[PDB]
């Protein structure tokens, strides 16, 4: 859309006026002109999509200064960086990874569900876990126990006693710890 | 002039296929039959059930199998019973025969037709000039998909015509030059 | 929003251009004119989600060719087609069937997590899957068990030897391998 006006000089007559006020009246009035074009852009507004589950680019959103990750409450996705986890008075009872944290929302803004992602290629390091978060109150955080492609994980490299988490695993080369014999 | 299906038997020993047609334009297309050995498939939960290959354009499975080490067969499953091929995209099970256990791993062996891909399954380049100049289609690259040994492959391109003309000389002494078909 | 407007012509006295620019004047500075709404649409779509997660109905994104799973690194839900799936360099060890990927962001566009989960009926062919991308490189598919109906799946009418996915299981009516006199 565009109007076309020329600016009315000290040598024009009132035709040339009449010109230029019926050149704004017809971009004005035409059909599917600039009032038309703004009221449905107001009607599809307000079936779209009012409030962001990613940043502008499609990455992680955004976060303000945090104590805990419960502090989040706005639904998305966020990335979190190890040393930051590593801080949160209710993060989970791991190593300190690169996570990312997505936020499912309730009836209420606060309440959330919260879904935990480990970010790293190796296998023994990759986790989900979820909780349920109620104002200042949680779950504990649920882990998930994935099967490495559809397998049992291997363990090995360190004491047989020192393994602290719960599950079924492959131990091999272990440096102490083991049954008198027993190799794996 | 556009040349289609353009048939040559692939060798081994000689990966380089000429071009007929000497002046080609462009080439559109160029196909052959490829054999997958070993591909590792994982058998389905369920029973009489099919399981999906990495290529679509399959059309005979050479063998199906399972080993205890390397290149020693425990079993050979016997195609038409046990299990067949279906819409050249998945082995199928539905036959009244044996089957491996859901959930273990099994070897395929088959052949498929390939959309071969200049730059990473072959290169074009020639070598004379004038009427002596030729194309060919090199399959230089080693991580591309070569062709069976001894199978046709295809290839769809372009080159330009010739033309010839008649010179007249008319009783007006006007020489006129009639242009033939290309 | 509409403007009324007359043409005018060289007939017409300079009362009624007059009426004209009074006509055009008053239309685009009356309460909530055409100004005012547009200021107020580029105002909320600042606060909306500026990129799809869906498509424009609410079914799953489209996605080009791809050699691979990990080639998806757009955010969002994408139907894979069994025939589809089998053809990628990573699918995971299972049974070709109909699958939902859905891709969530990180906090860079060559980084991802991927979950996958199989669209069948059947209780022993419905699974949930998960995996971490950085670039070409990713963790293992990461195969997550669910308890059908809160409950151990049954397993019958194969031998027991060529059960080969880990976890527990009811076992009875077995072909082969039982221990001897064991039925179930």
């Amino acid at each position: 859309m565009a109007l076309n006006f020329t600016t009315i000089t000290e040598n024009n007559v009132i035709r040339d006026l009449t010109t230029q006020v019926n050149n704004i009246g017809e971009e004005l009035t035409k059909e599917r002109n600039i009032f038309d074009i703004t009221d449905d852009l107001v009607y599809n507004f307000n079936k779209s999509q009012k409030i962001k589950l990613t940043d502008d680019k499609g990455l992680t959103k955004s976060y303000g200064n945090i104590t805990a990750l419960r502090d989040i409450k706005e639904p998305g996705y966020y990335y979190i960086g190890a040393r930051t986890l590593a801080t949160l008075l209710d993060r989970p009872d791991m190593e300190s990874l690169d996570v990312v944290l997505h936020v499912v929302p309730l009836d209420t803004s606060s309440k959330v569900v919260q879904h935990l992602y480990t970010l790293s290629t190796n296998n023994n390091q990759i986790k989900m876990l979820y909780r349920f978060v109620s104002g200042n109150s949680s779950s504990e955080w649920q882990f998930i126990q994935g099967l490495p492609s559809n397998k049992n994980a291997v363990i090995s490299g360190t004491n047989i006693l020192d393994i602290a988490s719960p599950g079924v695993y492959f131990v091999m080369g272990m440096t102490g710890g083991m049954p008198s014999g027993v190799s794996s | 002039g556009t040349a289609e299906n353009e048939s040559t038997i692939f060798n081994k020993s000689n990966n380089s296929i000429s071009l007929a047609n000497s002046p080609v334009k462009e080439i559109r297309r160029v196909t052959g039959q490829v054999l997958i050995e070993k591909e590792r498939v994982t058998r389905g939960a369920q029973g009489d059930g099919q399981d999906f290959l990495s290529n679509n354009t399959a059309f005979e499975i050479v063998k199906v199998w399972t080993e205890t080490s390397p290149g020693v067969t425990t079993k050979e499953y016997k195609q038409g019973e046990d299990f067949r091929l279906t819409d050249g995209q998945t082995i199928d099970w539905s036959p009244q025969g044996q089957e491996p256990s859901g959930g273990t791993s099994y070897y395929v062996s088959y052949k498929y037709n390939k959309r071969m891909e200049a730059g990473k399954d072959y290169e074009v380049t020639t070598q004379g000039e004038g009427l002596s100049k030729k194309w060919y289609i090199n399959f230089t690259p080693s991580n591309g998909a070569k062709p069976i040994d001894q199978t046709v492959v295809l290839v769809d391109y372009t080159y330009y015509l010739a033309r010839k003309d008649s010179v007249f000389i008319n009783k007006y002494g006007d020489i006129a030059i009639l242009p033939g078909e290309p």
